[PDB]
């Protein structure tokens, strides 16, 4: 089994920028597609943005796309999610899943993911 | 040709059975049957239009 | 042997050609079975361990 | 008939020489490098030439075994917190650069491989523990098998991964394997994709990566330590030998030039530089 | 089931009557099934380079002017 | 005895027919000429499809602008035919298929100008991509550019959009785009075109992959690239401008397993 | 011996293979099984294009619906076959191109059904038009209508918008459109399914025509019409109703003179 | 008393005058007293599937009508 | 003598066909 070590939320206010490491214990090389979610409270528990370990291709959700943008640390295993522009409503319970791979087909959300992060939520205070 | 010695060039002389568009860009010319000449030493390029045709003699 | 695109193998499909015609007093929904099987120039190769087994502990 | 081993053609004797044939003279253009041959501008004298190609014959070009990669696995105490770290590399030649650069001087290539297994350990806490000589597990498994997920788990089983066992202290391990290739040659580079985008679909679905190929796909080795929990931790190394015998290539290509970044042929910003500074007057 | 053949000799001891001249033969015995298993004689051939060099249709005479 | 240069050429498949009088003779890529696939080598079990004539036939790609800032132009098989007519249909209606080619790229100028080009047809082109955060990312549209083909470049200019990357190819010219010395370039069947000397360029290359027969779609076998080895200069003049024609042929070429009809997005 | 059945028959060309059980054995059209051109007749110069196999198979038309309205069916040839993948493909790439065609209409009903359909195999099939007031009229959508096909009528009624008239067909079934009867239709190569009997009709029609070799996507060869001589009726029911598809398939076909692609004003 | 048989040869190296061309053989002794012992020959036969796939009792010719 | 060892048959080339023959029909109910 692979382990996603999680890190780190909070609940900043609108606008905000706050960020997401999620390591690879886990045996990161070609295997694992690190993908991100966060569970809109009962809603909700969405996948938002999804990295591929071989290459570093990235697809984001229609909602996430742009504001926020998935990071790589290859020699470290860690995986990043830069949640920039953080409004209100990017609150919500944050995911790490990570699955396995196809020789060459890209990670996008309907391929994975095996297994599960730790779940640390990133809340979005309101004015 | 009859240009200066010192010109030189390749036309495309085509010939395309009918029934279809007549060709009008040289892609479509390209497709059918055609030799590519080139200007040089030997004057002349001949092109033959084999017989390629439905009855057998045309109006 | 595994979920490969490059290697990929195709797909099979049945589609009415006409329609199933029954008479009067007959059931009107019937089944069909399916059979695979390999010809004589079918062959293996390089033995693995099968996913379809698992003992946990 | 003319094998490796035999003596290259012995030089001529010629002398002056006023005529119309103008060995010479060439036109790169057509395309043939002029074959000519010492005699043929300068005059030389009988020489019985005894130098043979028999070193560099594409056998003897690869008759080097080469490190590949370097898995790590360690035996930590049963007190730990940490999970005791088994190694799974995927099977690819391109994780170092040494071998690569030899290979890829040919487009194809069948070459039955022969991998050889070295394992150094040490201790890494200053405790003047002890540690039982240790037995290691080198498992292959196969494109597809379940890939092992505990240090302890069923698939260990080898039911029929072909594997082997290794006591620490002893003569490298070794074996041999055939060409395993799902084509006639291992494709060396692959220009195209696996999945054609359609017309009607999906672009995420239709997505591959370019020159990723399922050619050079040959499972993975799965890497353990078999005696279990020690008090004192033992982590351990295994660098892996690939020789390439039986070999036969295709297709010559230009030596990669500019350091290598990942898998692709691909390179990266500011390595693009690889000739140095020389003056066009100096010798 | 052996395999002897012989070994192109470099540096000639001072001897003939076992070792310098009488061609230096050795012995090999394949000891496994699988031909992935046995060692690369080295024992190969050599062909010439013309289906590089000169891939040229008409074949190349090289005293003759190469454009004719 | 009948004056036969090795200048004059005539190249006949099909309905089609090049001629020339200033070549530089013709080269057989590693001197064998193509053929149909033997039965000892025979894989796919159908019969195979061999379209001849109306798949045989020279057609001509378009036209590219040769000037002093041409860095160089590359086009991938049988992809860049993929819109020649029968030929260009039989490859979408079926699952493999094997073919050759007879590459003649024509180019004329006059005693007056003087360059030299340099016609390479390496086999497995891959060409490098242009971000330098991730790789071989390039997506199959950029991929495959077609009839209109792509260029080389003079500098490599990173793709920095990492929100919505290029995904395209940017090869520099020197390192024959993939990352190799162009002065070795010459290892591949190739002809240079010296304005000098002649005005095109004939190959004839047989089919060269690691299988019996591939996917078209798929799998690009051959890589004809172009670059100028030397500039292009005229007389005095500031814009000196010449156009060069590629005029592709495949040859020996049969398709196996009709199915239905692919469409690529090929945007 | 082995209980071979003239009622079980299998068709097979190329990749597709027809099976069947009740059968009416089968009809080689005038007694010539279709062949390729001969040297003898040849007529135009050029190498022909022998398509086989990426052509020569079974293709399936859009199946109709078989009611107690149902007057009758018409479709024509190559014509119906203008959107079948490679034969399709081939038909309007080329000037001149002859084939044959086998017919096998199938449709099957149940041991408590009844009625009877006439497949006729009209060479050169002119159908009459819809106008009383302008002969010969007919608009060339209107006379080809492709995979779909025209259909029979029970009474003529004429076209009477001469300001922008329908130019289409109106074929009375008695008359088997042509203002012939249709008892005598029976001289044309020809097969009855007999709901009874057999299930399925197969005529195997060798080209015929004026020439050796002809225009395709400007004269239609064959037709193929279906006319219940026999009403359907089922059980008690007041509407029965069973499918009738036509799989047709070309055979020893082949095209000549290469060009551009034709693409005609189909609507 | 040794088992000199041949390989069925995979990737020939560029030999033949050793390696490669002339057969590939393998020489086996056996080193011990009991059967159980030795090393497995690999080379064995195989058969129809005919006990398995067709094993009716009237012989089946394919080509005909299979209930008759 | 049919080691395991042996080439597969090779497959042979056949063309159209028009006949009584069934090949493609069966009835697994025979078992075979
Ligand atoms: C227990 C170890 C067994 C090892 C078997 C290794 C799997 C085969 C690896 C083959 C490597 C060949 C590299 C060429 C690949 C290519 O360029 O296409």
């Amino acid at each position: 089994q692979v382990q996603l070590q999680e890190s780190g939320g909070g609940s900043v206010q609108a606008g905000g920028s706050l960020r997401l490491s999620c390591a690879a214990s886990g045996y990161q090389y070609s295997l694992l597609c690190m993908a991100w979610f966060r569970q809109v409270l009962g809603e909700g528990r969405e996948g938002v943005a999804f990295i591929t370990t071989y290459n570093g291709a990235m697809r984001y959700a229609d909602t996430v796309k742009g504001r926020f943008t998935v990071s790589q640390d290859k020699d470290k295993n860690t995986v990043y999610l830069q949640m920039n522009s953080l409004k209100p409503e990017d609150t919500a319970i944050y995911y790490c899943a990570a699955g396995r791979w196809r020789f060459g087909d890209i990670c996008h959300e309907g391929s994975g993911y095996n297994y599960w992060g730790q779940g640390t939520q990133v809340t979005v205070s309101s004015h | 040709f009859c240009g200066s010695m010192m010109a030189t060039g390749k036309l495309l002389v085509s010939y395309a059975p009918p029934g279809a568009d007549p060709p009008k860009k040289r892609k479509e010319a390209m497709l059918g049957t055609h030799v590519i000449w080139d200007i040089g030493l030997q004057s002349s390029c001949t092109m033959v239009v084999p017989w390629i045709s439905n009855t057998t003699y045309r109006q | 042997t595994i979920d490969d695109s490059f290697t990929e193998g195709g797909y099979i499909s049945v589609f009415y050609q006409t329609r199933i015609v029954v008479p009067l007093s007959t059931p009107r929904e019937m089944d069909i079975l399916g059979f695979v099987s390999a010809c004589n120039d079918f062959s293996v190769r390089l033995l693995r361990d099968t996913t379809h087994i698992e003992q946990k502990a | 008939a003319a094998t490796s081993r035999d003596a290259l053609p012995n030089t001529e004797a010629s002398g002056p020489t006023h005529s119309k044939e103008i060995p010479a003279l060439t036109a790169v253009e057509t395309g043939a490098t002029n074959p000519l041959v010492p005699s043929d501008t300068v005059q030389t004298r009988h020489v019985v030439q005894h130098r043979s190609r028999s070193e560099s014959s594409i056998e003897s070009f690869f008759a080097r075994g080469a490190c590949v990669t370097i898995m790590t696995v360690d035996n930590p105490a049963s007190t730990t917190n940490k999970d005791k770290l088994f190694a799974v590399w995927k099977i690819t030649y391109k994780d170092t650069v040494q071998l690569r650069r030899k290979l890829e001087f040919f487009t194809y290539s069948r070459f039955d491989m022969e991998l050889t297994f070295v394992v150094t350990a040490n201790f890494t806490e200053t405790n003047n523990g002890h540690a039982l000589n240790q037995v290691y597990q080198i498992m292959y498994v196969p494109p597809g098998a379940p890939v092992p997920e505990k240090w302890d788990d069923y698939t260990w089983q080898t039911s029929s991964n072909p594997s082997i066992f290794y006591t620490y202290g002893t003569a490298p391990a070794r074996i041999s394997v055939p060409y395993v290739g799902i084509s006639n040659a291992y494709s060396h580079f692959y220009d195209g994709f696996s999945k054609v985008p359609l017309k009607d679909q999906s672009a995420a679905l239709g997505d591959s990566l370019y020159g990723a190929a399922s050619l050079n796909d040959f499972g993975i080795l799965a890497v353990r330590v078999v005696n279990d929990h020690n008090p004192t931790k033992v982590t351990s190394k295994i660098r892996v030998y690939l020789k390439p015998k039986h070999i036969r290539v295709w297709c010559p290509r230009p030596p990669r030039a500019v350091a290598y970044y990942g898998p692709g042929v691909d390179y990266k910003d500011g390595t693009l530089t690889p000739l140095s500074t020389k003056d066009l007057t100096t010798y | 089931g052996a395999q002897v053949s012989s070994q192109k000799v470099g540096a000639h001891e001072n001897s003939n009557r076992a070792y310098g001249g009488s061609t230096i033969n050795y012995t090999t015995i394949n000891y496994y099934r699988d031909s992935a298993s046995n060692a690369a004689s080295k024992q190969d051939f050599s062909q010439d380079p013309s289906k590089f060099t000169e891939p040229i249709k008409d074949v190349l005479i090289k005293t003759a002017p190469m454009l004719n | 005895a009948c004056g036969y240069s090795d200048r004059v050429l005539q190249l006949t498949l099909g309905n089609s027919t090049i001629t020339t009088q200033e070549a530089a003779n013709s080269v057989v890529a590693y001197g064998r000429w193509p053929e149909y696939l033997r039965d000892s080598e025979a894989n796919p079990v159908d019969q195979p499809t061999e379209p001849d004539v109306a798949a045989c036939r020279f057609y001509t790609l378009d036209t590219v602008s040769w000037t002093k800032e041409s860095r160089g132009w590359w086009w991938k098989l049988p992809d860049a035919l993929r819109d020649m007519g029968l030929f260009g249909q039989n490859m979408y209606y079926h699952y493999l298929g094997r073919s050759g080619y007879t590459v003649h790229v024509q180019c004329n100028a006059s005693k007056f100008h003087q360059g030299a080009l340099g016609v390479f047809a390496v086999p497995e082109m891959c060409l490098a991509g242009d971000s330098n955060t991730t790789t071989m990312h390039t997506s199959y549209q950029n991929a495959n550019p077609g009839e209109k083909g792509g260029t080389f470049t003079g500098t490599f200019t990173p793709d920095n959009n990492q929100t919505s990357p290029a995904r395209r190819f940017c090869p520099v010219d020197y390192l024959l785009g993939n990352g190799t010395l162009l002065g070795n370039a010459f290892v591949f069947p190739h002809q240079i075109i010296n304005l000098r000397t002649n005005n095109c360029a004939t190959l004839v290359l047989p089919y060269v992959n690691s299988l019996s027969i591939d996917s078209m779609v798929k799998h690009n076998n051959w890589g004809i690239a172009i670059l100028p080895l030397a500039p292009l200069n005229f007389a005095s003049e500031s814009s000196p401008e010449i156009p060069i024609t590629l005029t592709i042929a495949p040859m020996c070429c049969e398709f196996n397993g009709l199915r239905n009809i692919t469409l690529p997005r090929l945007q």
